[PDB]
DNA sequence: AGTACCTAGCTTAAGCCTCAATAAAGCTT
DNA sequence: AAGCTTTATTGAGGCTTAAGCAGTGGGTTCCAGGTACT
């Protein structure tokens, strides 16, 4: 599955509330301040991932390669740019940090490619 | 479940029989320790609306001497027993000529009927017990030493020998699970024999307060 | 109780690289006090010492409040002249002090020989088999040897005391389910026997000269003389029996 | 302490551990979501078991993991039965067979509110009590080394023997309910809490239990204290029938004298 | 004072104007945020604002002078932000990450009933320290509270509404990050979260209230002598006792007030080492006889900042500390030149930005208050350092800290920060060349002093904040020679490891060969050793 | 002006607030 | 009138608040100020 985002109203720019359609049996997000209706996209209006299957590559930014305080390795080349040097670090996050998973970020400028071993 | 229910009922029956035997009642030897299979054959092996339902295993036991008094045990059908339900037991109780009786409740028993149980203590004594209390014979636990109820003559002998009054003895709660197991009333000294690692054996006494 | 925490962002000191779980980075000191500690190790050694002093400084206040509660709770518990333990309001706490009436100064750790033999080992070491001739010849003088062999009443008594030992052996195993016998008792019997041996110049190579019936009678008389609870009524007799049950 | 064959079997000990640890669906679920499928015969997920049905258009789609499913030794129908028992006929549960790793529970109401379905969704991940008892956290099991916990038996030749059988160690406290469980030794199973024993095993068992516990903390560091002093403190706390806590709340509640009680921390209030 | 030598012991405190996220595990709040906001050169002392997450998941705010837990959405509506989209823009900077939106949704849906700014402000005025009479005189009380009470460091003016809203949204965003754990929690013992009140700030705090009392007395005098129709006497209007006796009492007694005590202690003159130790002593404001150990433990950030060995071994272990040798407390300067420099470069202010480019750049903090955005964090830290390696605009005491994991960049100019000077390391080389030693050996001749070396861009002061983002080597002889490479990316080098000790621990021969408790005991007794404590003792 | 007279955490009982059985009261057929 | 329903009703679960928190010596500072009346 996937996460669900908060829908926004078009007139008063508030957040839309899901509701059911009594005649067409479809789900509709409805504003409460004004009366604005829209055709919903997916049946999943709520989701809850509890098993912390949190991919970390999205949270890792390419700017971290500029940090002098991180360890460097000439042992793992970049997959995209082929740069032989890349830095590595832990997950750096709560709801995590139970497994020692290394995350690699290529230090080559203007590439910023990141991956996990 | 059904096998779990009949196992629980057999355990409750075993503990009740052991309680009656330890209290000084006429307990038949095989009834004192019967096999789960024996209980299942004797009662029906289907408590879930079947032969071994409640009110069928109301155990009537008399005293070892002076067999007039009995506390034929009760097993209410409903989990939360109440005043209008214990009045049926009271009617059956007055139908006989005895005063003591025990009930084995399933869930928490109502405070109004709790007060009611005290409300006829001088007339006829009623004790209550929850199911989890009668799934284990606490007297068999290694932490619980041998509790023995003392007769009035023995209590007088003790007080005259030690030249002390009933007030000076160490006391025991009336709601003590051991006291409830023996069903001892207020003002009834209970000798306790426990092993001592510095003297071998040590006998203490606990008055009921 | 654990290694040096990451005080900084995922590093114990700014001198180590981030996410360094190595020995030196997390506080292990490989040097000795003779070689001296590196500055990173010296600071980490200060980490442990500061924890020790903090424990020492805080323990005093919390512990100090404790004994005051204990003493003020039991500042009137004493032993009355009937050997019983009563509080200020004459409520008996223990019928005898320490469940035996023995003070805590004149007791020693002793080993119960009756506990932890095998059944055959217990019988081999305690039964005093009188049927063997040569064993009696070596242990006792010949006048005593024929006295034991001829009379059967003495043989009956020696059998009866062993019966008490098996009864005692079962009692100890009930009292001590754990297989240990390091128990505190007032009189160090083994030492006094060894004290008696050196005083009287035994030379245990020679056969002894005491009648075993004197040993049985002497012990029984001695047990009567050791009185914790006076009186003659069976209630006091049971208390006296229970008070010196382990010692007897 | 385990009673019989379970004490010498790690697999049976695991079963007892699973029957004692408090297990909720949150510890078992992987992820959960709600959907709006007015046609159960054709769900938006387009899975297989949708034909089991052949009433509310919004459902609860919760997916279970296999690792926690196997460790707790549960079956899929047990969870549905617990939910049905805990919620009556207002809820319907359609589960998945052991066809794929994806363990799917589809839950619908008899018709209420989606927010209410979310409200009960937060009200299920907490307290169905799938396995074990309440007031208990993860339980740790191991083989003992010291003979105090090792089962000491007497062989037919009279010699002691230290049997090393599996013992359990919880992190909550609940007697009178664990002792009720099968394959559990109701005799040797002790506890750490003192108040709990007083409710269960009475006052005299506490005097023994407090003695053993106080001896444990004193002798842990190898120090020795005579048993006379242990006995007196345990007896003076139990010479009143109830637990006499050594504070102003327990010492100053017995008839000792106004001066004794004022000699303690609270002075003016007593006098 | 009255012939007695008094020493103002430095009292540390939580760093003001800094957002902190803590975990009150015992209360009903899963995660609580706070910021002891205090505008510089403001007579009114700090006012702590709490934003705490409910444990159950709504978000509430504990505003000053308000006794109820106001919801965050209520406050945002009260700031002239009615649309939910605008509030979410000010709180959540990305519109492609649904998880935080879903997590904050219950708080947004808590107060969808209130939609008008007037209604929100009326609810703000409800259940305050000074209750409102009616709708009137309660709208103005709420406006005053939001204008002059909470978040004073972001500005106190009519047009500061958007800046205050941006800062509150940042606080909520940081609380949400702490709740998700993407950012770790903040430590109460990290010395980057603390400031040291020296004699300057302490006397300023006393003088604020004392001068206020003098002004109040002058006002009373003027009220007395205008009601008679006459003209007051200004010489008799100002009484000198209320402005001098207050200082004399606060310094002679130590009672810092008319509050806490022991601020001014009698100088210890048994030994010159004791005198030096008493002048470099830090006193923890945490009370004594506490069973907790975290405020007393030797935190990792005490390296080189404070002596690790010297501390009173009594009931004040770890609380009372002695300053290290080369440790220097920043006396603070005005941030206006830094703001002018930032506006000179391509920095965009909060009042001229869209809420869409916020997530793709680094937020810039100056003395805690959020000033704007920069698109390129690199070449900005480089430029700021280059000016701090030249003393062009930025004073040496000012410290720049670039958070790299999270797109943040903070510049501190506060008065009370603790820093130490450190060598500056280029690619793999020190900037302390041989010519510097040659010019420094011939002092009193070339007039080449330490300040000349600082202006030379060779050494610089690094505080606790910047220590978290620096790779610092022991010595050049070991960590700049090619080996099995450890990091090969050193930024600073320690001048000498022995300078991490205090004044009393520096007299211990071979202190590393001893045991740390023995070093602490020696540092304690080093202040008690008799000797020639001063040269003019005969007078 | 000098001087005399008036004005940081803990724990645990403990009181306080709310909620579900239950018999009296009165309808109800 | 036996039973159902209502309505106090009454005992039984959850929140704030005092009140305690190891032992002996040595120094420093402060205890009226403000008006009123001769
Ligand atoms: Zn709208
Ligand atoms: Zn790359």
């Amino acid at each position: 599955p996937g996460f669900v985002g908060i829908r926004f109203c078009q007139e008063c720019n508030n957040m839309l509330y899901p509701k059911e359609d009594k005649e067409n049996r479809i789900l509709l997000y409805a504003c409460r301040n004004c009366d604005y209706q829209q055709e919903a996209d997916n049946s999943c209006i709520y989701v809850n991932k509890i098993t912390h299957e949190v991919d970390e590559l999205t949270q890792i930014i390419a700017d971290v390669s500029q940090d002098p305080t991180l360890p460097r390795t000439e042992d793992h080349p970049c997959q995209k740019c082929g740069h032989k040097e890349a830095v590595f670090f832990q997950s750096h996050s709560a709801r995590a940090e139970d497994a020692m998973r290394l995350y690699y970020v290529c230090t080559a400028p203007h590439c910023g490619h990141r991956w996990t071993e | 479940d059904d096998e779990e229910e009949t196992y629980r009922l057999w355990k409750i029956r075993k503990t009740i029989m052991q309680l009656c035997h330890d209290r000084g009642y006429l307990v038949t030897q095989d009834e004192l320790d019967q096999t789960l299979e024996e209980f299942k054959a004797q009662f029906g092996d289907k408590p879930s609306e079947g032969r071994p339902r409640r009110t069928d295993l109301t155990v009537l036991v008399a005293h070892n001497d002076d067999p007039t008094d009995q506390m034929f045990v009760f097993f209410p059908e409903e989990p939360k027993v109440g005043i209008k339900t214990i009045k049926v037991y009271c009617q059956r109780m007055q139908e006989e000529n005895i005063t003591r009786a025990l009930i084995v409740v399933q869930q928490g028993m109502t405070p109004s009927a709790k007060q009611s149980l005290v409300d006829m203590a001088p007339k006829y004594i009623l004790e209550q017990f929850l199911q989890q209390e009668l799934l284990i014979n606490i007297t068999e636990h290694e932490l619980v030493p041998e509790h023995v109820v003392m007769t009035k003559e023995e209590v007088t002998e003790l007080l005259a020998r030690y030249k002390l009054r009933e007030n000076q003895l160490p006391r025991i709660q009336a709601g003590d699970p051991v006291a409830r197991y023996f069903g001892i009333k207020r003002g009834q000294v209970v000798k306790i024999i426990r092993p001592s690692e510095t003297a071998g054996r040590y006998i203490t006494y606990r008055l009921v307060q | 109780g654990k290694r040096i925490p990451f005080g900084f962002k995922h590093r114990t000191l700014p001198h180590f690289i981030k996410d360094d779980y190595g020995p030196e980075s997390r506080g292990f000191v490989e040097n000795s006090y003779l070689a001296g500690l590196t500055p990173t190790e010296f600071f980490f050694h200060a980490m442990g010492g500061r924890e020790g002093l903090i424990d020492t400084a805080v323990k005093t206040a919390e512990t100090g409040y404790i004994q005051r509660r204990l003493i003020k709770s039991m500042e009137s518990v004493m032993v009355k002249y009937d050997a019983t333990v009563r509080n200020s309001i004459n409520q008996v706490v223990q019928l005898r002090y320490g469940e035996d009436g023995l003070a805590g100064e004149s007791v020693e750790f002793q080993n119960l020989a009756t506990l932890k033999p095998s059944n055959k080992a217990f019988e081999k070491k305690f039964r005093f088999d009188y049927t063997n001739e040569r064993a009696l010849r070596r242990t006792l003088q010949e006048d005593l040897v024929k006295d034991v062999l001829s009379n059967a009443h003495i043989q009956n008594e020696l059998e009866r005391e062993f019966e008490r030992m098996r009864e005692d052996r079962e009692v100890l195993r009930v009292i001590f389910p754990t297989g240990d016998s390091k128990v505190v008792l007032p009189c160090n019997l083994l030492r006094m026997i060894w004290n008696a041996q050196k005083i009287f110049h035994i030379n245990p190579r020679l056969p002894s000269d005491l009648h075993p019936i004197k040993v049985v009678e002497g012990v029984k008389e001695l047990s009567k003389k050791l009185v914790i609870v006076n009186g003659d009524d069976p209630l006091s007799r049971q208390a006296q029996e229970n008070a010196t049950l382990l010692f007897n | 302490f385990l009673l019989g064959q379970s004490a010498r079997d790690a697999e049976r000990a695991k079963d007892i551990l699973c029957r004692l640890e408090h297990t909720t669906l949150r510890k078992v679920t992987a992820n959960t979501a709600i959907y709006y499928d007015p046609n159960p015969q054709s769900t938006v997920v387009a899975e297989d078991q949708e034909w089991v049905n052949v009433i509310s258009p919004w459902l609860l789609r919760v997916e279970l993991d296999r690792k926690h499913m196997t460790d707790r030794k549960l079956t899929m129908e047990q969870i549905a039965e617990k939910i049905n028992a805990g919620f009556g006929d207002d809820l319907n549960c359609i589960f998945n067979d052991d066809n794929a790793e994806k363990l799917v529970l589809r839950i619908r109401i008899m018709n209420d509110d989606d927010v209410f379905l979310r409200c009960i969704e937060s009200n299920m991940l907490t307290d169905m009590t799938l396995q074990g008892i309440e007031q208990i956290s993860k339980v740790y099991m191991h083989l003992p080394q010291t003979d105090n916990k090792k089962k000491i038996i007497i062989t037919e030749d009279g010699e002691f023997k230290a049997l090393q059988e599996w013992i359990l160690e919880t992190d909550g406290v609940s007697l009178m309910r664990v002792l009720s469980e099968k394959d559990v030794d109701p005799v040797r199973t002790t506890s750490n809490d003192i108040v709990e024993i007083f409710t269960v095993l009475g006052i005299e068992a506490v005097r023994k239990a407090l003695e053993r516990e106080l001896y444990h903390v004193i002798s842990f560091d190898g120090s020795y204290v005579n048993y006379r002093h242990l006995a007196l403190l345990c007896d003076t706390m139990t010479c009143r029938g109830h637990l006499m806590a050594i504070t102003r709340h327990g010492v100053n509640r017995q008839d000792t004298g106004p001066l004794m009680k004022c000699s303690f921390e609270e002075t003016v209030d007593v006098l | 004072i009255n012939g007695s030598e008094k020493v103002l012991i430095a009292q540390e405190k939580m760093a003001t104007n800094t957002v902190y996220v803590f975990a009150k595990k015992d209360s009903k709040y899963a995660y609580t945020g706070e910021c002891r906001s205090c505008l510089e050169n403001s007579s009114r002392p700090t006012s702590t604002i709490w934003v705490s997450m409910l444990a159950r998941q709504r978000i509430v705010a504990t505003l000053p002078y308000i006794k109820q837990e106001v919801p965050i959405i209520i406050v945002f509506r009260a700031l002239g932000f009615v649309s939910d989209r605008d509030i979410l823009e000010h709180i959540i900077y990305d519109f492609e990450d649904p998880e935080m939106m879903e997590m904050v949704k219950p708080s947004l849906d808590e107060a969808f009933v209130i939609q008008e700014q007037n209604v929100a402000l009326n609810f703000i005025g409800s259940r305050g320290a000074k209750p409102g009479v009616t709708k009137e005189k309660r709208i103005k009380y709420a406006k005053e509270v939001l204008q002059k009470e909470m978040l004073p460091h972001v500005g106190v003016s009519d047009f500061c509404e958007t800046k205050k809203a941006y800062f509150l949204g940042y606080m909520v965003h940081r609380l949400l990050l702490a709740a998700l754990g993407r950012r770790e929690l903040d430590d109460r013992d990290h010395y980057g979260n603390k400031r040291l009140d020296l004699a300057g700030p302490l006397l300023a705090f006393l003088f604020r209230g004392m001068f206020k009392n003098l002004l109040k007395e002058v006002r009373i005098y003027a009220q007395k002598f205008i009601d008679r129709g006459k003209d007051f006497n200004l010489e008799l209007a100002i009484k000198t006792r209320i402005i001098s006796d207050g200082l004399k009492y606060s310094l002679a007694t130590g009672n810092w007030g008319d509050a806490r005590a022991g601020v001014s202690q009698v100088l210890n003159r048994l030994t010159f080492a004791s005198t030096l130790s008493h002048l470099r002593r830090l006193n923890s404001p945490i009370g004594r006889d506490g069973k907790l150990a975290k405020p007393r433990q030797l935190h990792n950030t005490l390296w080189g900042m404070v002596c690790p060995a010297e501390t009173p071994e009594g009931h004040a272990v770890g609380l009372v500390k002695n300053l290290a040798l080369m440790a220097y407390i920043s006396v603070g300067s005005q941030p206006s030149p830094i703001l002018e420099f930032l506006e000179e470069w391509s920095m965009e202010n909060l009042e001229e930005i869209s809420p869409a480019a916020i997530a793709d750049a680094t937020k810039i903090f100056v003395n805690g208050c959020w000033v704007g955005i920069h698109k390129d964090p690199e070449q900005l830290m480089n430029t700021l350092r280059k000016l701090r390696r030249q003393m062009d605009i930025i004073v040496s005491e000012v410290s720049m800290i670039r958070d790299i994991r999270e797109r943040e960049i903070r510049i501190y100019t506060d008065a009370g920060r603790i820093c130490r000077p450190l060598l500056i390391v280029e690619k793999q080389k020190l900037l302390l060349k041989k010519r510097h030693i040659d010019q420094l050996k011939e002092r009193e001749y070339n007039n080449y002093s330490w300040q000349d070396l600082v202006a030379s861009g060779v050494v610089e002061y690094i505080d606790t904040l910047e220590e978290e983002t620096v790779m610092l080597a022991m010595t050049p002889d070991d960590l700049q020679e090619k080996e099995v490479a450890y990091c090969s990316t050193y930024t600073h080098c320690e001048i000498h490891p022995s300078m991490i000790l205090g004044v009393c621990a520096s007299i211990i021969p071979f202190p590393d060969h001893n045991q740390s408790p023995r070093n602490t005991y020696q540092s304690a007794m080093g202040k008690q050793a008799m000797g020639v404590y001063i040269t003019n003792f005969h007078v």
